[PDB]
RNA sequence: GUGAACCGGAUUGCCGUCAGGAAAUUAGGUGCGCUUAGCAGUAUUCCCCACGCUGUGGG
């Protein structure tokens, strides 16, 4: 097994961008790395301060491979914070509606197994980016399979829908980290940069 | 503690609260249309009704310079003095205070030949300090002065007063129905006349309505001061004013004036509602009638709620009120009630007896 | 351990939260729009209650500040097709007409607390752990949010309090993926806690082997609208008073009372 | 323990005053339900048991 499936699904999800500095707190179309990769370690069960000791970088490592199964939808709420208290604080958070996610990390087969094994039963809770989005599906859903490129491994996974009826998206969006193949071979034209790299729990690339 | 009085009257064909169109008001409710009656509507109703009058002390309205004018035979406080009252802060908001207070302090405050910020804060701290009303503290009040065509020297003290009754809108116990009624005009003298005739449209209704009631004692007690006799007045009058009062709507052309088949009261140490009951809408079978079917599904559903949630170190009881004992909530075999009464003056008896040492006519003294 | 915690409930005409234009706020799923309640309301309105207050207890459950706390929480939701209301108002003198807008909905609720953390953040203490499970219990099952209820006494009680103890933190949010109507012969109550219980139906048949079962306590209001209408056995035992459930369990986890 | 944890849009409101759907109308003209039979003068009374080569007893 080169690959672990994993399955982010929920009524609401959140993957924040780089235009969190404010009051106004925003998200992306597609998670990131870095918060899997938070997640990863709230699964096995590290702090904060212990991750940035020789842990992420085995997890960095690893290929990205994630599936859309269908889009979602960007919705804005009122929060209000400090009211009645002293520190009322006013914000804005956005939240991806009726979305899922399929996570593929493709590199050595005894981490993928240590990953597959801790998300059997993390050993602190897991949650879709923030503490009120609680999974759908089962994370452990999908076994762990052999596979020689990320792209095989995310279409070998089939859709799966929720009534006999209901019209379905005739793409279907994935998403890859750039292999950089041979020594050289310069980013092409439609390269994609994210801030999403963890090298500290915020550092980010 | 805390009062519950829950209630099921039936009403005849009429309109007693319309929206803009001159429609009786409706609402959703378990996915079927449900008629409805509005919260204010009968909040008014038992302000001023004539079992509610001996505790009728405060006024609410913009006309606060005419109350004034009436207070005084010189006529030279017109004016100016609605400068003293446009610069409190107010764009004609209407004010909520102890009316008692403002034909005396107003009075002595305004006359006098003082400068006008001086009068003015005065006048204001008069308003913010004049609570000493049941209505006020039933009915709650928020006052907020506009700062942007204020005085800049005027402070505005605490106007908040926090109210201690709740009162639900009134749902129908089934489906809705309504109905349009075809009117014509007559003229009194022969003649030509008009053609077809101006036919008007007006809407109609009538349900099985579901009110829930609720009075907080503690916050009501702390609203009218150190005074409990008042309080226990209070209480009284507003319980028999509700039992004993009706909106007054179209009612010279629907004389509506029919009061409940029975009464539930409860005392709880938290909020219980029972609308719950009324999710799947009664459907009239050949047995029983639409009353006694109601009183039957919030039978069930309290002793569902009651062999449900239930606790030792806090127990309860309750009153059923139905006129001489005509339809009874535990029909079959259950006594949900302890003192089942047939009678409305017993039941206020029973109520004070239950809040303390108070009996009626001791504490119509305040 | 996970102690999961569901519910589902209806409620009356009101407005329970509004957004900054006065409407109540939405969501989407299921493909249809869904009246909703936030969290944050949810939550503060368990917290700083006068029944929630019966080594700083709760500081472990609810934290202020690396504090690391135990109590989890979920979105409502609605479980069928939202319809906005208008009201019409007008102030009389006693000596100009506004709107006002409510709306009527299914609405749901969920808990759960890591066991575990909560021992460890009592440095080893594990009675007074338990002493606030049972009082988060109470204070949950016997709370409301402070909405217009002074207008709108919108105070029904939950219709149903389902207890899990799954390996994995998951909702059940994947039971109203369709709008759920009305017939002739149910209303809205009883068809939410049927195809719940449908979602309980499935998956055990097709998912997670029997050698690691999961167990549970139901709790409904006089065994109405019941779990399982049926003779199945999805539910080890079903319960109907609230402190028979918090004894039942005290008694599987810990082993305690009350 | 995830651009994350600690987080309430809150408080304030009668749609009130007025109204004849009214004047005029036959559902009327046509039809057979008719042909047929002892609760009694018998030739095995549906089942069970005992006593004889028909007499008692139960359903």
């Amino acid at each position: 097994p080169n690959t672990l499936f994993l399955r982010l699904e929920g009524a609401l999800q959140s993957w924040g961008s780089n235009e969190a500095k404010f009051a106004l707190r925003r998200t992306a179309d597609a998670p990131t790395k870095s918060g899997v990769l938070g997640l990863l370690c709230a699964a096995m069960g590290i702090g904060r301060a212990e991750a940035a000791d020789s842990w992420l970088p085995k997890l960095a490592n690893l290929r990205m491979g994630v599936r859309i199964d269908r889009p979602g939808i960007r919705w804005w709420d009122f929060h209000t914070v400090g009211a009645g208290q002293r520190m009322t604080l006013l914000s804005r958070r956005e939240y991806l509606a009726d979305a899922s996610f399929l996570v593929a990390l493709q590199g050595e087969p005894e981490l993928v197994a240590k990953l597959s094994a801790a998300l059997a039963k993390p050993v602190w809770a897991i949650y879709l980016g923030r503490k009120s989005c609680p999974p759908s599906r089962p994370v452990c859903e999908h076994p762990p399979g052999f596979y020689n490129t990320l792209e095989e491994a995310l279409s070998a996974v089939p859709l799966q829908k929720r009534w006999h009826n209901e019209p379905l998206p005739q793409i279907l969006p994935c998403v890859m980290d750039w292999i950089p193949g041979y020594d050289g071979e310069h980013a092409p034209d439609d390269a994609e940069i994210h801030y999403d790299l963890p090298v500290s729990f915020p550092r980010h690339l | 503690m805390l009062i519950e009085i829950h209630m099921i009257q039936n009403h005849s064909p009429a309109n007693l609260n319309r929206d803009d169109l001159g429609a009786p008001k409706t609402c959703y409710f378990g996915g079927v249309l449900r008629s409805r009656i509005s919260s204010q509507c009968i909040k008014r109703s038992i302000r001023t009704s004539n079992d509610f009058k001996a505790l009728l002390g405060g006024v609410r309205t913009r006309r606060l310079a005419d109350l004034i004018q009436q207070e005084a035979g010189e006529t030279e406080c017109w004016k100016k003095a609605q400068e003293i009252l446009n610069k409190c802060g107010f764009t004609k908001m209407l004010v909520f205070m102890s009316k008692d207070k403002i034909k005396d302090l107003a009075r002595i405050v305004l006359d006098n030949s003082l400068g006008l910020t001086e009068a003015a804060q005065q006048v204001a701290n008069v308003i913010a300090q004049a609570t000493l009303a049941p209505d006020i503290a039933l009915c709650g009040r928020m006052l907020e002065p506009n700062d942007k065509d204020k005085d800049k020297k005027v402070k505005w003290s605490n106007t908040t007063v926090e109210a201690a009754l709740q009162v639900a809108h009134a749902i129908s116990t089934h489906i809705a129905r309504p109905e349009i009624d075809y009117f014509v005009a007559a003229d009194d003298v022969p003649g030509e006349d008009a053609g077809a005739g101006h036919i008007g449209e007006s809407m109609f209704a009538s349900a099985c309505f579901y009110k829930y009631f609720s009075i907080d004692w503690e916050q009501l007690v702390k609203n009218l001061k150190g005074d409990t006799n008042l309080a226990a007045h209070t209480v009284g009058a507003f319980l028999l004013a509700a039992a004993k009062t009706n909106p007054s709507g179209k009612q010279n052309s629907f004389a509506a004036h029919n009061y409940p088949d029975g009464i539930l009261v409860e005392f709880k140490n938290s909020p219980i509602s029972y609308a719950n009951a009324f999710v799947r809408p009664v459907s009239v079978v050949k047995e029983s009638d639409l009353v006694e079917q109601s009183i039957g599904q919030l039978s069930n559903y309290v002793n569902d709620i009651r062999l449900g949630y239930y606790d030792e170190q806090s127990p309860v009881i309750g009153f059923w009120f139905s006129p001489n004992n005509r339809y009874p909530l535990g029909y079959k075999h259950s006594k949900l009630a302890s003192r089942n009464i047939g009678n409305l003056n017993e039941l206020v008896g029973a109520v004070l007896d239950y809040i303390g040492g108070f009996k009626w006519e001791e504490v119509q003294k305040s």
